[PDB]
């Protein structure tokens, strides 16, 4: 990135990101109608709009359970944002999987990612990253896991969910290309599982305890490995003050500065 | 009628600069000339005024002594002085003093300041400081610090303490309290005034001098102009003479400025023309006249150098510059012209010793520009360089080595230095606020100029000033006393009328009028109306201005309206304040800004947004970017942090650069562009301060911590990204910008060791230091705890710990916190509130209780933040989580009041019994109507919810006639929870049934002995529970208790307060009793309506059909209740600002009709009575509030004792309070009912005993000074609703109207808590010791099981399964319920086991034992009984066993007020018996001084007697008790003490 005006740049557009969160759109298509049904809560998907970027893509893991007397649907109650830097085509998530007390009632259901404009197919970066994330930790179930894509088409975000099948789970275990177009990436590896909106409860976030989620002025300090201890309260914004400690750092102390100054008295104080 | 104007074409544009006299007279010898390019215009030393024949300087011996002591060292004093020296100490009228600059007016200020002081002497002493304090109002900072220490040094000698006006609210107002002379300037007063700081000092500020008046044609003139005209105000409503000193520099208008200031013409008024300056000054005028402004500087230049080398070798010179830069550029520059015409020598001649001591001193000097100077005649002296060496320069200069000194108007107006020749060059400063370059203002130029002649060498001083040609005239005038005062009110009306508006002063456009004439607009408007855009036709059409004032006012209040910071109405003329309004008033920010924000400010708004809405603000209006700058404009604009989404070349983006820079600590380069910076640096302040007020007021959290954030990051000039140990200015950058660069959260630092985070830092050397600052770094610790209290209504208990090592030098007094409670997105406040942390309190746990609503999807958690309010990165947040919540159900809907006819008394059915009816009311209320069909016709147990007023006694009444009817020897015994109220419903029934029907009826008393008969002998037994405990803790003994036909429980809604677990104790024994004696004892209980009154019901059998739960909307007479909102977090300032609101309430709902005002506490009585009357009188109705004549008063006025009553009754308005006696509260309550007497003004505490209704009832600051916590505890909710209650009128109003005047804390709270009914639970759990060995004793409980199911009788089993969160429970379970039983049930025989009143046997089995014994039957606690028996010895006497009684913990409920600890002390060191270690906030040692008082049957105050009498209701049980076990135990003679 060019990492001198483009971040500006980025800041004023992302100021607006609220305008978003009104038109919001689901592709209700493909539906396989045998697999589980997913509600999003709106108070969580419009914060995690709000906190995201265009161009960067952000992720969070999904936590959710099931409805008393109905376990074909599953209502997401948690959002959990980890220590991570991504790029405007994958999200380099650590290795580490989120752990506490609270989450240690819901099941783990996949993450949500964002996209910076609409694609019709499950990229193989992200196709690659589930396999690799259920595969390192057993709790991932592959049936009940999928992965949501909210893209940012104009003014407005649309959502996506995508499920997982056992031949992407294979593919992306065995593969280790990263490229865009790697061999063997065949539309049989996911299928697209129904997900809707409600606003009949609310969920909540989960962010590290001792420093902030993004890294994206700070990749150098981002260990894939790296530990984290988790902690109830809701996240900042892309560009917040902590996220981007070297611009608000870098400048020199005062030495002999006010000298010449201006003799202007202040009379109210 | 009302016309509006045109404000911004009345005023005057040069504001300051602007002049009256269109001509310009000179003195005799005032030549002119044309030398070059330049007019040279010179005018001579005035000569001295020749003295009085009868005219002399009267030496300080000649003054009063009180006034001597204030002049050391002064032999003889100034000719003004001398001459006006009996009016300024003989006299307090108000003095206008017109002298010239220089002339010594700070010694008549000091004249007028000794008078003051010497007004109390202190005999014996030497002063009283704590009765009046004096206000020195000058204009400049720099003067005003200057006068500060003068004044100490000169009034030392009288311990009076003088201090200057500055820093934040609090710490001016404590500034204010500690010391007698404060020093400020107009802005600083008048902004504390607006805030109300002051307010607590008003009475006691008897004295302002205005230092330098003439200000008034400044534009700053109109915060004078308001000052003295609210002032003046004051003084004439309140009535309370404040002495007004103005002293004014010699100029024309000053005969109106003395009609402003109520200045006597003929003795206030003195003139003093510049002769009687005591150095007359030569003073020249070289106006340049070239128009091409390069010239006119190097003609400048060389002008100066020629008047420098006239007075080279002669005098000293004092050229005064504008910038500090400046001030060495021309030094440096007149140093070179000079060297290079070779005339250096001139100023340094060969003086050995004065030009060695200069050489030296430059050798030693530190500025290198000073240094350079020094060695030759030339100094500079600017506030830019250090104190020691602008103290040398002064210093050196005194020493007269230096010969010229180049400075600015700083040096005039902070130092008294004066030079025989002065050189004013150009005049010329760039003023930021009209962001150009303008003239000097005529303050600077008087002052700079009295500098002029050192009166004690220097006979004839020579001030030289080059300016314009054009501006020549205009300093002319200045200096010819030519220049009229002339006011620009005209200007700043709209704000200053808002301020008022906040204040309260004005209320209407009439009152706005009233305050305008008392402006010095008013008087000059008046005098002069062409001037003032006003035709001599409109002055003839209206002599007295009022329709120009009129006009004025609804102008400003057009405007007012608009930018919507008033609510007002043309139809009426009248102001309602609005939040707007109030921050605009208590932050001085422009109107227009205000509409700006409020226009502009939206929840969503991110840091981007933040800083152009704060560049927007109108008070930047004037400042422009010129192009100059533009290429160190777009540097910043790169190098800053946040983002700026508009262009450079705009204004907006200039001021959000310069406030990125500021912060960012940035240098820059410009002149301009730095004076710029300094200027929206020292606006925005308080602007942030503002918008921060607005949104938390608004309730958008995100956009609120962003703005606190920022105001605190502006104050402390750093990003709240950097370490915050940089707060600590002591600390070296070196090893911060170490910690920065090793980056780790700063919370890690409090768990390591001081060698641990040295070697982290790798700094061991300051790692002591580091770990000093890190534990002085404010923390605190939250610990919550929360109970549902309804399904839409928690109540959250939250404590906080300090961990951080308190420090005055770097913490202060007080720390204050704001306290936010939000949802779960953190995008709305739920509950916001200050919290100061006082010194004296820390260390040590703070409850914080409040209440939070819950809405329909319950949401996970809500967050609680504690943010420091001045330091960053202080704050401390804790999640509430709503994961194990269990909400209570919702209640039923109340029993609907069907619409029956009304009940004929011929519906009842012996004659007899409808005697006491007949005449009193043909027909009852529907809600008796409703009752009567089930009470009377109907046996069950009946349940009467309804609110307070509406009668339930004769639902008792019906009752009971229906027992009698029964049977004649049927027997009622009826509860009530106050004895108060029981001594009422005594004397009401004791008429009504024993007169008439010749049925018995007795009032148990605390004696068992008399009770016992009483209740065998009478019919109907009115009891209060403990009294009715006492009797049925041994019913299995007593047969009359058994043999019962009514049991009547008035108001059981009381069971949830303190008392109450008594009251459910014996309802649950009575309940258990009528199931086991073969025979339903019948129940009749009466209360306000409740919700959950089914519980209840069931508890006590009562049938769904005879449960009778009515709505508070139910009552016969409508209630209309308004809450007002007070946010002001100190509570005596809160208190006196309800002053005025309760008058105006009064006035707009109940103007004629009777009003009862409940105050909290004993004291603020008597000063709310006072208050009322005091306002009454100021408007012209006084007397209003007597709607009788003084000839009915003096039979009453002629008993009572308090003088002060007596006059308030004679004026229209009474008072009741504990230390009045109960014949003066009787005499008053009898005069409030006939009618005498309007307003009746209540203590708290006799809202319950009180024989009278009233239409009005107001409620102020519905909170207590507990001491023992030291804190203000709110009222119960039962006495807020029974003082409600109390508007019920039934016949005489057909409404009754409530006010409470509450914080904006409690406010929503009542909201919610005072419209609908009043759910209710048990507290029996903490309390349940007593009645448990009153049962095991009585045999009740023998065993756990049988404990188990008698506790299953309570109330408190019925909500443990309703409301199971309320007591520490998870689950409504019976698995839950049964192991929480069997714990507090094994927890509370265990206890009782340890104090050895009961034995378990077998882990199963209970029974009594002697300690136990004696306290059941005197009716002792447990804990009491304990400490007697452990610390009671054999060799115990009264000495000790007086301290034994006292610690009994019966007398733990002992009221403990404030103000109750120095007369207690005094009470202290008089007894006979001294106390060891007494911290008089104990109620043991209280008690023991209570105890000696009436042993030695001295005198007491009414309280404290009231206190006494407490006491000794039980000493005697206790004593009793001493006896019992000193018997027990087998020792003589401490039986024979006791």
């Amino acid at each position: 990135f060019s990492s001198k005006t483009e971040w500006r740049v980025r800041a004023i557009s992302a100021a607006n990101l609220h305008l978003r969160t009104n038109h919001i759109y689901v592709s209700s298509d493909d539906i396989k109608e045998t697999g589980y049904t997913y509600i999003l809560p709106k108070n969580v998907l419009k914060k995690f709009i709000c906190i995201s970027d265009l161009r960067a893509q952000i992720a969070g893991y999904l936590y959710g359970v099931s409805p008393p007397d109905n376990p074909q649907v599953k209502e997401i109650r948690c959002i959990v944002m980890v220590p991570q830097w991504g790029t405007h085509q994958t999200v380099h998530l650590p290795g580490q999987l989120p752990q506490h007390e609270y989450l240690k009632e819901m099941e783990p259901l996949g993450w949500i990612h964002t996209q910076p404009n609409e694609s019709p197919q499950l990229s193989p970066q992200d196709v690659t990253t589930h396999a690799k994330i259920m595969a390192d930790n057993p709790s991932w179930d592959g049936e009940k896991t999928i992965i949501i894509t909210c893209s940012f088409t104009p003014g407005s975000c649309t959502l996506t969910a995508y499920k997982l099948t056992p031949s992407g789970y294979e593919w992306g275990r065995q593969n280790t290309d990263k490229g865009n177009n790697p061999k063997g990436y065949l539309p049989s590896h996911y299928e697209r599982v129904q997900m809707l909106l409600s606003d009949r409860f609310l969920g909540f976030f989960m962010v590290p305890a001792q420093s902030s989620w993004n890294y994206n002025f700070m990749g150098v300090r981002h260990d894939p490995n790296m530990k984290y201890e988790l902690q109830l309260a809701n996240p900042k914004e892309f560009y917040h003050e902590v996220h981007r400690p070297s611009h608000f750092l870098n400048f020199a102390l005062l030495q002999e500065g006010e000298v010449y100054s201006a003799d202007r008295e202040d009379l109210y104080a | 009628p009302r016309q509006v104007l045109d404000l911004e074409d009345l005023v005057f544009t040069q504001g300051s600069h602007f002049m009256a006299n269109k001509r310009c007279q000179l003195p005799d010898g005032s030549f002119r000339r044309q030398r070059k390019g330049y007019e040279e215009v010179h005018v001579p030393a005035l000569k001295p005024k020749p003295f009085g024949s009868e005219e002399q300087l009267l030496p300080v011996e000649k003054l009063p002594k009180y006034a001597q002591a204030g002049f050391e060292g002064f032999k003889t004093l100034n000719r003004i002085q001398s001459k006006l020296y009996r009016a300024a100490l003989e006299t307090d009228e108000n003095l206008l003093l017109c002298a010239p600059t220089g002339a010594g007016k700070t010694n008549v200020a000091l004249m007028c300041m000794l008078r003051e002081i010497g007004k109390h002497i202190n005999m014996d002493g030497t002063i009283n400081v704590d009765d009046f304090k004096i206000i020195y109002i000058a204009p400049m900072r720099s003067l005003v610090q200057e006068m500060v220490g003068s004044f100490g040094k000169r009034l030392a000698t009288y311990g009076i303490t003088v201090a200057e006006l500055t820093g934040d609210h609090q710490l001016c107002k404590e500034e204010i309290s500690a010391t007698q002379i404060i020093v400020c300037t107009p802005e600083k007063w008048d902004i504390i005034t607006r805030k109300g700081g002051e307010r607590t000092y008003t009475q006691l500020v008897r004295l302002i001098i205005l230092d330098e008046i003439h200000l008034l044609h400044d534009d700053r003139g109109p915060v004078l102009e308001a000052l003295v005209a609210r002032a003046i105000r004051n003084i004439e409503m309140t009535q309370e003479d404040v002495r007004l000193i103005g002293l004014s520099a010699t100029l024309p208008n000053y005969e109106d400025v003395a009609t402003f200031l109520r200045v006597d013409p003929a003795k206030g008024l003195f003139y003093f023309d510049n002769s009687f300056r005591p150095v007359p000054l030569e003073q020249t005028y070289v106006g340049i006249t070239e128009k091409k402004a390069i010239k006119r500087f190097q003609i400048m230049n060389e002008i100066v150098y020629e008047k420098i080398m006239e007075h080279a070798g002669k005098n000293q010179v004092l050229v005064f510059v504008h910038s500090r830069k400046e001030t060495g550029k021309t030094a440096r520059a007149i140093r070179d012209m000079c060297l290079e015409k070779d005339t250096l020598g001139l100023f340094l001649r060969e003086g050995s010793a004065s030009t060695e001591v200069l050489r030296t001193e430059a050798e030693q000097c530190k500025n290198l520009e000073l240094k350079d100077l020094l060695p030759y005649g030339f100094a500079i002296h600017h506030a830019g360089m250090t104190r020691v060496d602008r103290t040398l320069v002064e210093d050196l200069f005194a020493d007269k080595h230096i010969q010229v000194l180049v400075s600015t108007a700083t040096l005039a107006w902070g130092v008294n230095l004066p030079a025989h020749t002065v050189i004013i060059k150009g005049t010329q400063v760039y003023s930021p606020e009209k962001g150009r370059w303008t003239e000097l203002g005529a303050l600077d130029i008087l002052q700079m100029l009295g500098r002029a002649g050192r009166p004690q060498y220097d006979t004839k001083g020579e001030g030289i000033l080059i300016t314009s040609h054009g501006e020549l005239q205009y300093y002319l005038s200045l200096l010819n006393q030519q220049l009229p005062i002339e006011s620009q009110m005209v200007s700043k009306l709209p704000d200053m009328l808002n301020a008022e508006i906040v204040l309260g002063n004005v209320q209407n456009a009439k009152d706005a009028v009233n305050w305008l004439g008392y402006a010095y607009l008013y008087i000059r408007m008046l005098r002069s109306p062409t001037l003032y855009g006003i035709s001599h036709d409109d002055l003839k059409g209206d002599p007295l201005l009022d329709q120009r004032r009129l006009d004025l006012v609804h102008t400003a209040a057009l405007m007012l309206d608009k930018n919507n910071l008033v609510k007002y109405d043309k139809k009426t003329g009248n102001f309602q304040v609005t939040e707007l309004g109030r921050i605009a008033s208590h932050y001085y920010i422009t109107n227009d800004t205000v509409q700006t924000y409020n226009q502009l400010l939206k929840p969503t708004l991110s840091e981007i947004e933040l800083f152009r809405v704060f560049s927007l603000s109108s008070e930047f209006k004037n400042i422009t970017v010129r192009e100059e700058e533009k290429l160190e404009l777009q540097k910043l604009l790169e190098r800053v942090p946040i983002p700026v989404k508009e262009s450079i070349e705009e204004p907006s983006a200039k001021i959000n650069v310069l406030l990125q820079a500021f912060i960012s600590q940035l240098k820059l380069e410009g002149f301009a562009l730095m004076a710029d910076m300094v200027y929206v640096t020292q606006s925005a302040g308080r602007l942030m301060r503002a918008i921060f007020e607005i949104v938390l007021n608004r309730g958008w959290a995100q956009l609120t911590d962003k703005t606190l954030n920022l105001c605190k990051m502006i104050d402390k000039r750093m990003w709240q990204s950097m370490c915050p140990l940089r707060q600590f200015r002591k600390l070296p950058e070196e090893v911060v910008k170490k910690i920065e660069k090793k980056n780790f959260p700063f919370e890690r630092l409090y768990d390591l060791n001081h060698n641990e985070i040295g070697e982290l830092i790798r700094m061991p050397k300051m790692g002591k230091t580091i770990h000093k600052y890190v534990h002085l770094f404010p923390k605190l610790e939250l610990s919550v705890h929360l109970q549902p209290i309804t399904r839409s209504t928690l109540k959250v208990e939250l404590t906080i710990t300090p961990d951080f090592q308190w420090d005055e030098k770097v913490h202060g007094s007080s720390e204050a916190f704001w306290i936010l409670v939000e949802d779960v997105d953190s995008e709305v406040i739920l509950h916001h509130e200050y919290f100061l942390l006082k010194a004296k309190y820390a260390q040590d746990e703070h409850l914080i209780t409040f209440f939070v609503p819950v809405f329909e999807p319950l949401p996970p958690q809500y967050f609680i933040r504690v943010v420091s309010d001045r330091w960053l990165s202080c704050e401390t947040q804790l999640p509430v989580s709503f994961r194990h919540l269990i909400l209570p159900e919702k209640y039923p809907p109340p029993t609907e009041l069907l619409d029956l006819q009304p009940l004929p008394v011929s519906a009842l059915r012996n004659s007899a019994f409808e005697s006491l009816y007949q005449d009193k009311f043909p027909f009852f209320n529907p809600i008796q109507t409703q009752v009567f069909n089930t009470v009377y016709n109907s046996d069950d147990n009946v349940f009467v919810g309804a609110p307070t007023g509406s009668g339930k006694t004769i639902c008792a009444e019906f009752a009971i006639l229906r027992m009698l009817l029964q049977s004649s020897e049927g027997r009622c015994v009826y509860i009530t929870p106050m004895e108060a109220l029981a001594e009422q419903v005594y004397m009401d029934w004791y008429e009504k049934f024993q007169d008439r029907l010749n049925k018995k009826v007795v009032l148990l008393t605390g004696e068992t002995s008399t009770d016992l008969k009483l209740l065998g002998k009478g019919n109907i037994i009115i009891s209060t529970p403990e009294k009715w405990d006492i009797l049925s803790r041994r019913w299995k003994q007593r047969k009359n208790v058994q043999n019962i036909n009514l049991f009547v429980v008035d108001e059981v809604h009381l069971i949830g307060g303190e008392n109450g677990p008594v009251l459910e104790v014996i309802c649950s024994r009575m309940r258990y009793i009528s199931s086991q004696i073969e025979r339903p004892i019948r129940i009749v209980a009466l209360s306000s309506s409740l919700s959950n009154a089914k519980d209840v019901a069931h508890w006590l059998g009562c049938s769904a059909t005879s449960t009778f739960n009515f709505h508070p909307n139910v009552r016969p007479v409508p209630l209309e209740l308004h809450i007002q909102g007070f946010n002001i977090s100190h509570t005596q300032t809160r208190l006196l600002s309800m002053a005025k609101p309760v008058y105006h309430a009064i006035t707009k709902h109940s103007p004629k009709k009777p009003v009862i005002v409940f105050v909290p506490s004993r004291k603020q009585t008597r000063l709310t009575a006072i208050d009322i009357l005091t306002t009454c009188a100021a408007d012209i109705q006084r007397q209003r509030f007597l709607h009788c004549t003084e000839k009915d008063l003096i039979p009453y006025l002629e008993k009572l004792s308090d003088s002060t009553l007596k006059e308030t009754l004679l004026n229209g308005v009474g008072y009741l309070h504990e230390g009045l006696s109960p014949m003066e509260r009787r005499l008053v309550e009898q005069l409030f009912s006939s009618g005498a007497i309007q307003v009746v003004v209540a203590s708290r505490s006799l809202c319950w005993g009180m024989n009278v209704a009233a239409h009005l009832v107001i409620i102020m600051d519905t909170q207590y000074y507990n001491g023992k916590i030291h804190a203000y505890v709110d009222y119960p909710i039962y006495d807020v609703l029974q003082m409600v209650g109390h508007a019920n009128r039934p016949l005489q109003d057909d409404e009754g109207r409530c006010v409470i005047m509450c914080q904006g804390s409690k406010k929503d709270f009542f909201k919610k808590f005072l419209y609908e009914p009043l759910p209710v639970e048990s507290h029996l759990d903490h309390c349940m010791h007593d009645h448990f060995n009153a049962e095991i004793v009585t045999k009740t409980i023998e065993n756990k099981q049988d404990a188990v199911d008698y506790l299953t009788w309570t109330f408190l089993y019925r909500r443990m399964t309703q409301n199971p969160n309320y007591y520490n429970l998870q689950g409504i379970s019976h698995r839950h319920l049964s192991d929480h039983l069997s714990e507090l049930v094994e927890q509370t025989l265990s206890d009782l086991e340890q104090s050895k009143c009961i034995s378990i046997e077998d882990e199963m089995d209970v029974a009594p034992l002697n300690l136990g014994m004696i306290a059941a039957y005197y009716y002792i606690n447990y804990t009491t009984i304990e400490l007697f028996s452990m610390s009671l010895n054999a060799k115990t006497k009264v000495r000790g066993l007086i301290e034994i009684i006292s610690n009994a913990a019966e007398y733990e409920n002992i009221p403990i007020r404030h103000h109750e600890d120095n007369l207690l002390r005094q009470l202290a060191q008089k007894v006979p018996h001294k106390l060891n270690n007494p911290k008089f906030n104990d109620p043991h040692v209280k008690t023991n001084l209570l105890l000696q008082a009436h042993l030695s049957r001295m005198q007491l105050s009414a309280e404290l007697q009231s206190d006494t009498e407490e006491i000794l209701s039980k000493a005697i049980r206790l004593i009793q008790a001493c006896v019992d076990v000193l018997s027990s135990n087998g020792w003589l003679s401490p039986a024979l003490a006791a």
